[PDB]
RNA sequence: AAAGACAUUUCUAGUUAAUCCUUUAAUAAUAAGGCUU
RNA sequence: UGGAAGUAUAAAUCGAAAAGGUGAUAGUAUUCAUCAAAGUCUAAAUAUUACAGGAAAACUGAUAGCAAAGAAGUACUGUGAA
RNA sequence: AGAUUUGAGUAUCGUAAGAGGACUCCCUUAACUUAAGCAUAUCAAUAAGGGAAGGAAGAAAAAAUAACAAUGAUUUCUUAAGUAAUGGCGAAUGAAAAAGAAAAAGACCAAGUUGAUA
């Protein structure tokens, strides 16, 4: 097909084309609102992959956010605590700017179910992502089988649960194995079972 | 049963049996394990020499399913097959059939040289032998076998 | 009777049976690359290094590779790769 | 807190087993306040027939 | 601290109060566990069955001795019981993809699994009706399958004085129905073990076990010095 | 040279190689970790 | 983080593939074993001191048991949070 | 003039909001306290603050363990085990495979192919 070239071409994003074209976007999608509808991906290939479809109730939201890092939230820089927790500067996030720009997203169109989301470019100051939302009420999501587990009740404002791709990575949902022995099934659900002190009915 | 307890019989003395000088306060020298190294010196020495330091290589993940090795001492093979069996086979020799001992069936992995051995040739059957376990066996007339 | 628990023929006596399939890529995925390469060209680093090819340096190639990529055997057949194109020029 | 008591399971069969044997003596039985001055024997057994009407 | 003691770990430091279970709904999880597998029992009647499990090894050699029941049987452990892939997991057997055969003992001892299992299998029809097809074509090769079944008969008893059927068929037939509620409790895992005797040779007399054990140790650690006085 | 079921260990002399232990699939040269002082 | 020459996350810079990841002592080499990331869904076994409806109890019995056995979060206090 | 692209206003049919949050998934760099002082550590995914959910949620179908006579999605319980390891190597913190059970179930997108193409 066409797609495989897309793929292909999208991996070289340091080419002087790509390089241009991400020039061109990044300067509009800073003088237009921060979250905004586009009409088509920009990335075409990527949404595919992450589940979007050109059928009705899928729509694409730009978001851009603003990368790097931001100091601890205390009153001129004065916390009263031990010089361990003194650290105002180079305390990062543990949340990724995707996962968080979805969050920002998701809260702006409420009544749609955010799906996924990619990166569209960046500069010295801002990230730009896309991220696919779908209508859950809408007769096609429904009426098919294949997608209408959006639907459901518990996926509502799925990235700020942690069911995204994005918001789950910053779960520790990368990988399996003793890599992950603190992510088993959630890292604070996994803590509290190897906290739990049973107490059987009938103790020596 | 509170009823036993010393509480019932320290009721009426005015300190419960915790002294008039020296009250029952809330502590007596720390937390847990504490001044281990200052003022409970004298009982890390007494009691426990060897609390503080270090001695040895780590192992950063031990696999202790590889130094699992049960060990049954040559005095002890008969045992597993009972007396019944052993006095069945009492005079056996070469040629006819002589009873298996199969260490590993029962849990056993290493037979191990101690004590003697009723004068029966016995055919062990184990993953590893000592040294004078081979010797006690195989001077009794019986063999060693090996598995896995 | 049974083998033995030590040594490299260690085991019990059985008859072991898996196959070892190579993920690879097929001819045309060589047509993908070339188009995309015409199209696309080399990256800043890429270009750095075919200059210290083309003038013998491929040691000080293989180390800038590795700079940028992060591993040994991936600035190894990176400079493969560059030295393939220097000589189809 | 600890509501209920553990013991061991050969514990609890010789307990039962020196309490039937303490049912076959009729001092004991007496002595435990119970009116068996008119059994034939004090280990009483009925016929399975009689109880299989009941 | 005072006189002779051990040192006291105790993780009570933390707010355990918080951190307590009490098993006081223990007694109800039996309840509620049985009456759910008698529901399960019903419903899905006859044969509730768990599945057949293969036997399998235990993992690591200080559980290599024992047999378990696994999940699912390979792929290459149906085809040599002659059973379908697609049909398995209807009749009750559980299939796993994702094991590899380890080796041909695993093979045959759980294809002779699958061999027992459809014997005392037994399917009914998919439709109850006597007009159904299976029914109706059990009758029409009744009489042909008479004669099949004249030279296997006679296959079986001269020798034993490739062609092989890729699967065998389904026993489908008409019964009174008993159910089983587990048929890995039917098919044992391994035969019940009785003391073993064997025959004192000369042979076995002689052979020094220790003296193996030693070599093949010293062989494993001797391949060091190989490799260093090669590279000399 | 002597015992060994239809392979393989042992003793003897000559040789060549490796040699305090570990880095847990196997080795290698660096690196690190152990033991005694 | 128990994860120790880096277990996981995030940010700045950089950035792959004629695939490759892992085998928890960093490094390179050759084998071996086992998987094939960077999209999604999925019943059952599990938790529950909200709240509602029930049943029990070696629990309390009007200074006890919920703060509240009566029009109890009421009377009363405070600018207010309380 | 006509064919598109992008962006708006209006109408119609719908959707989100608030309550509750015991249990569930997360964000955020508390301190009292312990270390017989205290500064790393501990308290501690703890308190408070903030977001989102359901009758359950989370997880779930191997870029997983292992080095075996090998296993096989997820979850939960037992054991491993106060063990390996971390730690002014002090106070203290601290898993997981194997093994035994409850329950079990596997399915799709993308990419590829078919184009009098739907």
């Amino acid at each position: 097909g066409a797609y495989k070239y897309i793929n292909a071409l999208n991996r070289k994003k340091q080419s002087d084309v790509l390089r241009f074209l991400r020039r061109i976007r990044c300067w509009e999608l800073r003088h237009l609102p921060r979250i905004h509808r586009v009409a088509r991906p920009t990335n075409p290939e990527r949404a595919r992959r992450l589940g979007y479809k050109p059928k009705s109730g899928f729509v694409i939201y730009s978001v851009r956010i603003h990368r790097g890092n931001r100091k601890v939230s205390a009153r001129k820089g004065i916390v009263h605590r031990k010089p361990a927790c003194q650290g105002i500067h180079k305390i990062k996030r543990v949340k990724s700017l995707q996962a968080i720009a979805e969050q920002r997203v998701g809260k702006h169109c409420g009544a749609l179910r955010v799906l996924n989301s990619y990166f569209i470019g960046q500069d010295s100051t801002y990230r730009f992502f896309e991220v696919i939302l779908v209508d859950p009420f809408n007769a096609a999501i429904r009426n098919d089988p294949k997608m209408n587990w959006i639907c459901a009740d518990k996926q509502k404002r799925r990235e700020a649960r942690g069911l995204t791709s994005a918001a789950k990575k910053s779960r520790g949902f990368t990988g399996k194995g003793r890599r992950y022995n603190k992510i088993g099934a959630g890292a604070r659900g996994n803590l509290k079972r190897r906290n739990l002190l049973q107490l059987k009915r009938y103790r020596s | 049963a509170t009823r036993f307890r010393q509480t019932r019989r320290r009721r009426g003395h005015v300190s419960m049996g915790y002294g008039r000088i020296g009250k029952h306060r809330k502590q007596r020298g720390g937390r847990g394990n504490a001044g281990g190294q200052h003022h409970r010196k004298t009982w890390f020495t007494t009691f426990h020499p060897d609390y503080f330091g270090k001695h040895g290589m780590r192992v950063f993940h031990l696999k202790a399913n590889k130094y699992y090795c049960p060990s049954i001492n040559v005095d002890s093979l008969w045992s597993l097959v009972g007396k019944d069996v052993q006095a069945q086979y009492k005079n056996a020799k070469v040629g006819e059939e002589v009873p298996v001992i199969d260490c590993v069936k029962h849990g056993y992995f290493k037979v191990l040289g101690k004590g003697f051995l009723p004068k029966q040739p016995v055919i062990v059957r184990a993953r590893y032998f000592s040294e004078k376990a081979q010797q006690k066996i195989k001077a009794v007339g019986g063999a060693c076998e090996l598995t896995a | 009777m049974a083998g033995i628990a030590v040594g490299l023929k260690r085991g019990y006596p059985v008859h072991t049976m898996t196959a070892k399939r190579h993920y690879g890529v097929t001819k045309r995925k060589h047509v993908v690359n070339d188009v995309i390469r015409e199209a696309c060209g080399f990256s800043a680093y890429e270009r750095h290094m075919m200059d210290l090819l083309r003038r013998g340096l491929d040691k000080k190639a293989l180390k800038y590779a590795k700079k940028h990529l992060g591993t040994h055997k991936r600035g190894l057949a990176k400079r493969d790769e560059i030295q393939r194109a220097l000589e189809a020029i | 807190r600890k509501w209920q008591r553990k013991t061991p399971k050969q514990m609890r069969r010789f307990a039962v087993a020196s309490c039937i044997a303490a049912s076959a003596v009729p001092a004991l039985v007496s002595a435990r306040g119970h009116h068996i001055a008119g059994v034939p024997q004090i280990p009483l057994v009925v016929n399975s027939k009689s109880i299989s009407v009941i | 601290m005072k006189h002779n003691q051990a040192v006291s770990n105790i993780h009570f430091c933390k707010d355990w109060r918080s951190k307590v279970h009490t098993w006081f709904k223990q007694p109800f999880r039996k309840i509620r566990r049985h009456q759910t597998r008698v529901e399960k029992a019903k419903a899905v009647f006859p044969a509730t069955i768990k599945s057949l499990k293969p036997s399998v090894h235990c993992m690591n050699q200080r559980f290599n001795y024992k047999l378990r029941l696994g999940r699912g049987f390979t792929l290459k452990e149906l085809r040599a019981a002659k059973i379908d892939k697609n049909l398995a997991r209807t009749i009750g057997i559980a299939v796993d993809p994702r094991r590899k055969e380890s080796s041909k003992e695993c093979l045959n001892r759980n294809a002779q699994r699958l061999t027992e299992y459809m014997n005392r299998l037994v399917v009914l029809p998919k439709v109850h009706a006597a007009t159904a097809k299976r029914l109706v074509l059990n009758k029409k090769n009744a009489e042909a399958k008479t004669k099949k079944a004249a030279e296997i008969k006679k296959f079986i008893a001269e020798h034993n004085k490739k062609k092989t059927k890729q699967f065998n068929k389904l026993p489908v037939q008409q019964k009174e129905a008993k159910q089983v509620l587990d048929a890995n409790k039917v098919i044992r895992l391994t035969a019940p073990c009785t003391l073993e005797t064997k025959t004192l040779t000369k042979g076995m007399k002689a052979f020094d076990a220790v003296a193996h054990l030693r070599k093949a140790k010293n062989v494993a650690k001797a391949v060091s010095g190989i490799v260093k006085g090669q590279k000399k």
